[PDB]
Order: C-alpha cells, then structure tokens, then sequence
C-alpha cells in the first residue's frame, strides 16, 4: 500500500467485504485494504475489532499503539509473513560511525544555526554572532560541543543572564513540555519508519530511551523557545494552552509552507533513508 | 556521675525571692553551674559525693522549694540541647559548623 | 499476573478503575489486571479499546490475536517494557560468537538431554542412548547436525517410522501450535529483558524474529512432546485443551517446584545475565 | 569525623573526657572529637592547650593554622599516623618510573575530562572540547604541555581573554585559596596513608611537599572553577562561604553519592593500592 491511515480522534474500525470501515461521529469513512500502508492509532478512545486485526494480518500492514501520552507503546507482530520495517532495522543496526558523526554534526549545525537566526530575529546582533561563530567553529567526534555554548548564550539572551535551564521555573517546565510534545512527535514519525529509537545518533550517552528522535527534534527546538519567549510572564497554563497551538499554526519548510506533521515527516524520511544510504542527502530546515 | 538539677518554688513574696537567692548562691558555691533559669549542673567524683550532696540539697531546699535531680553520662550531657525561641548546635547532625560569622 | 485469561466469545473488552471489564448481552464480569498474565483472544468477534491495550502493555500483559481457526495470527509487542533495554542493546551489539556459540551448544545440549530423560521415562534404552551418544557428540557450530538428527530420530521413533515433520497431519499442528504458544511467551520474556528478539546465538545468517526466543525455547519442547504423545488419539480440540493444562500444571526446577511461566521468566533471566556475564553459570531445567 | 569546625572567634580551647572543650566569656560549648573531621582555626587570638593538641594527634584530626588575613598559615602534620608507613616508605622508594608517569597521565586526563564535563555542562565549544581534544593528545612525558594549555585556555574561556592565573584578584585568590583548602585535605589524606608526600607522581626534578597531594587533588580542581565561577560577582567572603559549602555539599562517585571527604580518602586509597600493586584499577572521578 501507500497512504499511511493515522485516527487522532475517538472512531471505531471494522472490516466488510475486503473495505475498513471507519466511523466517527462527524462522517463515515470505507478504505480500500490494498490502499493502506502503515496504520497508527494516536489517542486511546479508538475502538477496533479482532477480524480487522487478522484481516491487517494478512494485509500485512504495520498496526501502531499509541499511549494518552501519544508516544508509541506496543506494535503488532504477526507470527508470519513479517512487515519489511523488521528487515529494515537491521540496517540501522549496520549504521556507521562516520555517517552517524555527520547527520549529529549537521543537526547540531542546524540547532545552533536556528538560534543564531532567532536571536537575528529578536535583534540582538552581539550573541547571534557569537553562536554564528560557535555554529562555524563546530567540529566532528564533539572535539567542540557548542551546542550548549549557543544553549547559554541564546537562554541568557532570551530570558535573561539570571535565568537557567537547571532552575526551577515554569519557563523550564514549558521547555520540557514543548520538547515533550515535540519528542512525541518526532518519536511518532521515527517509529512510523521502524527504526528503533533506543539507537541514538549521539554516541556519548544511551541513557534516554528516545535518544534517536531527541536527537532528530533538535533542529525544531528554538520553534518552543520563541513561544515560550513571548509568553514568558504567563502562567504555565497559559504556555501550555499557547504551545498547543503549534500543532494548528503552519511553519514553512524549505520546499513549501507546510504543517509541522508533514515537515517532520519528510525531514525523518530524509534521515532514515540518508542513513541506510549512507549520507545522500542531509534535510535541512531553517527557521 | 554528671547531676542535673532544676529549681522552681513560688517566687511572688519578698522573702521567697530572697531565699531564692540565698539557694542559687549555695548552688553557685557548692560547684554547680547555670546553664540557663532553673537550669543547673555539677560534675560528682563518685557515688558518695553525690549521696552527700543530695542529702545537702535536701538540707538548704528552701520553704516551697522544688529540686528535680537527674543522672546523666558526659555522652548525654553533650547531647543535651538547648531551644530558646534557636536550638543547640550539639544535637545538630550538621557537617560543617561556624564558630564565628555565618557568611 | 498468574492467570491466562482465553475468550473465545463475542463480546466487548473496557479497561474501567485497574479492571479488566468484560461485557456481554448474557452476563459481565470483572477480572483485575494484577492477576492477569497472559491474555488470549480466540476468535474475531471479540471488541477492545485501546486504552485496555494501553494498560495492558503498561501491565506487561501479552496480549495474544488468533484467526477465525482459533490459530494464532499476530500478538502485541510494547517497544519499551523497561529503561534497561536502551542499555541493553549496547551489551547485545557487544556480545562475542564464542559466548552466543557456547549458550547456544549448551542449550542445545540441555535440549538432546531432555529429549534423552523423556525416552528413559518411556523405557526405550536403545532411543534414549542414541540421543545420549548424540548429546555427548554435539560440537560447537554444530558441523554433524546432531540435533536435527535427534529430532529426526526423536519423532520417528515417538509417531512411527513413517511419521514426519513435514506432514500436515494434526499432530504436526499441534506441535506447532504449542511452540507457537511457548514461543509466544518466551518471547514477551525476552521482550521483559529488552534484548533484542530478531538476533540469534546460533546463526547469524538466519534473519528471524523468533529465532532467539525459540533457541531459549528449544529445551522445553519435549514437555509439549508429552501430551502431544498421550493425546495423540484424542480429537485436535482435546488436544488444544490439554496443551492449555500446561498452564495450569508445575513443573519442577533444579530449586524446587514451579510453575511454566516462573521457570521461563527466571530461566531466560539467567540466561541474559550468563550472556552479559560472558558465562557465569548455565540454568539447565531437567523433566 | 563528619565535622569541621570553623572557630574565627577569640576563645580557649581544652580537651576534657574525650570532648573538645570550647571556653568564651560569652558562652562555652563541648564538642566530641569522634564527630570531628577537621578543626580550622581563623583568627590569630584563638587559645589552645598542647593536650588538646596530642589528643588531635591521637584522633587524626586535620588542624589547619591562619593568619590574621584569615588566609590559612600552616597545618599540623603528624609523624607517624599508622605503623604501616614505615613499611609503605620501603615501597614508595622502590616505586617505578613507569607506574609514576603512567599513574600521573591517567590523572590528569582525569582532570582534563573534568574540565571538558565542566565547561560541557557550563557547555562551550573550543573551551569544552577543544579541552578534550587535548585530553585525547595527551601523551606521557607530556611534551605538549596540554594540561597547561587546557589550563589557560579553561581559565581564559571561563573568566574572560584578559584574565589570567598570574593576575592578583579576588578571583585567582579564591582559587588559591580553594587549592590550599584541598590541598590541606588530601595532603591529610597522603599523611593517612603514610607514604612521602615530598614526593612526586610527575617531575622527580621539582622537590615539593604538596606535589603529590596536588597530583592527587588535580581532578577535583572544577568543582572550586565552578562555585567560583557562580559567585565571581560576590564579594570575597561571600566566595569564601561558598567555598565553606563544598564540605556540606555531596558529590556523585562512580559508585554512589558521597561525601567531599570520603571521595577523597577512599580515592587516595585506591590510588596507593594502584601505586603498590602497580596500576590494577584507576580511580575516575566524573562531576
């Protein structure tokens, strides 16, 4: 198949005739089987039946379980006639050292390259020069890690010489919001490609269990940090009610303005089949 | 044997406060200390001392004179604690302690 | 959980206050999830949520999806069952042939010898000594193939002569069908200590997702043999049916008696600990 | 002990019944010298009896003397701490050159490392990583002289292109004075152990009493660059105090949180098992 069927709202799935059937309470959709792709289930208010699950098993289709969190929590195996995402994870496996090194390096570029821009953008000449400088000076194996020397100079820049990521704030607590929101997503689309996320690009540290799509969510961190800027002096809540409108507000990509789904979408496209083929092409995004 | 002992007795009449007096000066001279209001403490050498002792004590107890006397090792007596409304640093577990400025 | 929960009824599935609700025209019942294990489903007119899936992958319940056959199709595998996995993988990828190579023979070992104390219990001296000769014959990288002959030699002699493997007789089926159900749960065991299924200790040009977990199921076959053997008359639905009394029915340990599940659980718990221990101490469980 | 036993005020102090005996006009106060770790006296009108003196000797209890700057002057050194040093001074003179420099090296990649893992949580580029680039080239002998230079380009980064070590602030005074405070306590700890603190792991040409407490108290040197980092802007006291902190504040060793003073003795303890059983284990301190 090719369309990927992704339920984000409450509906129920059944199976007639060689057709899915998808209800929800606005309109009733029928889906050819030979149609769909990949099928991923977003919220946990979605009702499906067992004959439609052994019908997606001769289908072969790749079902997806979504916890309220919405980060992905278990998948479908079949005992037979496996998805070919299970032989594609054996690539990422085989993935290597020097192309892992580049897609970090680049994204790091990306990341800093987003605040200097930023920080051009809030019209503070002196520290978008500085991490410009740092973004130039950026080197392979981290034999010069400025992502954080772009980290204090643009956190210090936007909320000010006292404020800190350590302290404990609710403009802290809205960073960790918006990269949770932003990890889901990105963990969403990482899973959709099969690749498994507990292999992170950055080789230093395996703690963290999404340290793939942390690492592939970096160059859209500063898209929070603007938000979270100019609604500083609200309370939490508000930046909560604010941070969720960037899944409504559209952003634009290099190619076309686009949804931030679809653009993190092509971008961790570009990045899986960039890493299986060893460094084609490296997706590019700027603010 | 380190003897802890408190003193309370109506204070109100003249001759009260003076005999009051009178007992805390005795205290004073026979060797005990004042750690704070009715508060007092002495180091006996042994047994016999102290039986001594109690038997003066209960000698110079004042009229209406109230004498509560306690028995104490040195290793209770320095974890004895003090809380004036600030408590004694030595029932404090704290690592670090400041003789001098805070900062 | 200590309880295998099987519906082969139509009926609708809810998850309501850490209870498993199971809700029909006829009657409804609730079971608590701390004491579900192992939950299978039957048929295809039975109704879920996936919030029940939701809660059950947080449980740690394997959630089993048979076919209208009542065969099983595809069962539900959580991605992170626990932090140690994203640390485990490192020590998988680290992992050396001789140690795979070792675990692997002496599996296999513990396997043949198994094989050989099921004969001797049914008093066949000249069978169980082949399979003796044969277990004191096995080799690393295994170049005489004696395990496949102990198997050969093992069914023929068990079924008859004229007895395969291959055949599609029910007996087959049945044999399939309990290392389906073993393999099933000895691969949400392996799935509990995060390692990854798909890499073998045996081959590694054998790309598989059950290969691990059947190489650790490989000693407990004969048990299924058994029953296979003693209802070999019977009708293949008494024969499913006693296949689910293993469940039901302990086992003893080299430690002392316990059920399937807990010998699973502990044995493949010291055999991830032997393998990243490179060896310590082999568990070998005996009939 | 667990205490240490600031006393800037005028007093006399007695040793009475195992207890230290503190006597003021004001007020008097006894303190067991089974709680005290280290007695700091800094004033010059403060009184002490020789009694007391040998009973800190006996108890070895650090005694550290200063001026009337409060700047610490000299500390108490006992002869003999333990019957083992006499015979530990028979292996420090039969100690190799290859085990001095290679127990050295590992040092102060230890250090470097720290301040890479510093200035990487402080997080710059050509300060943290260029820092650990030098860590990878350092080389024994150290021809280089990286350590050096991943010293002036820390300082340099940290407190600016125009600050320097030879400069006379309170900043390089704070630091001084944060070295002699550890020195004095790892210098206690070489006293503990009992081998020659005179002499050297590095340089046999360089003749120093602290050498071999500073070879050993290198690695820690960050964690006094970072609170002096924090409270540069405060004035001396105030750093001062923050400096008295570090003894209250815990610190994260390799094998779990400890104390300041317990990572340093069972740090200089692994050290001279390292050092006389020719480099079995390093110790590796990380912040």
């Amino acid at each position: 198949g090719w369309r990927t069927v992704v339920v984000n709202i409450h509906s129920k799935l059944s199976y007639k005739n060689n057709h899915l059937i998808f209800r929800n309470s606005y309109k009733t959709e029928m889906i050819h089987l030979s149609e769909i792709d990949i099928l991923l289930l977003e919220t946990t208010d979605i009702v499906l039946t067992t004959m439609l699950v052994k019908r997606l098993v001769d289908e072969n289709i790749l079902v997806i379980f979504c916890d309220d969190k919405r980060l992905p929590t278990a998948f479908l195996t079949p005992y037979y006639a496996r998805h070919d995402s299970s032989l594609q994870i054996a690539r990422q496996i085989a993935w290597k050292e020097n192309v892992k090194c580049e897609v970090w390096t680049a994204i790091i570029a990306q990341k800093i390259l987003n605040q200097s821009y930023y920080l051009g953008e809030c019209s503070f000449f002196e520290k978008s020069q500085s991490i410009m400088e740092l973004y130039h000076g950026l080197e392979r194996f981290d034999p010069s890690n400025r992502e954080g020397h772009s980290a204090r100079i643009y956190f210090n820049t936007l909320f000010g010489n006292d404020f800190t990521r350590e302290s404990d704030n609710d403009i802290n607590a809205a960073l960790d919001y918006g990269y949770t929101l932003l990890l889901s997503m990105f963990a969403r689309e990482v899973v959709v490609c099969g690749c498994m996320t507990q292999i992170g690009l950055k080789h230093a540290n395996q703690f963290n269990q999404f340290n793939l799509a942390s690492d592939i969510m970096e160059p859209f961190r500063p898209i929070i940090d603007r938000i979270v800027y100019q609604n500083r002096h609200n309370n939490f809540v508000k930046i909560k009610k604010e941070l969720f409108s960037i899944f409504s507000e559209t952003y634009l990509y290099n190619g076309k303005e686009m949804y931030l789904s679809n653009i993190v979408s092509d971008y961790t496209k570009k990045v899986i089949k960039a890493l299986n083929q060893l460094g084609e092409e490296i997706p590019e995004f700027r603010i | 044997m380190r003897m802890i002992l408190m003193f309370d007795m109506p204070t109100d009449t003249a001759e009260e406060r003076k005999a009051y007096r009178k007992f805390r000066k005795f205290l004073l001279s026979e060797g005990f200390i004042m750690h704070q209001f009715s508060v007092y403490s002495k180091l006996l050498l042994n047994h016999t001392a102290n039986t001594a002792m109690v038997g003066r004590l209960k000698a110079n107890n004042p009229k209406k004179g109230n004498i509560t006397i306690l028995t104490v090792t040195e290793k209770q007596f320095a974890r004895m604690i003090y809380l004036y409304g600030n408590t004694s640093i030595a029932n404090s577990e704290e690592r670090l302690v400041f003789l001098g400025d805070n900062y």
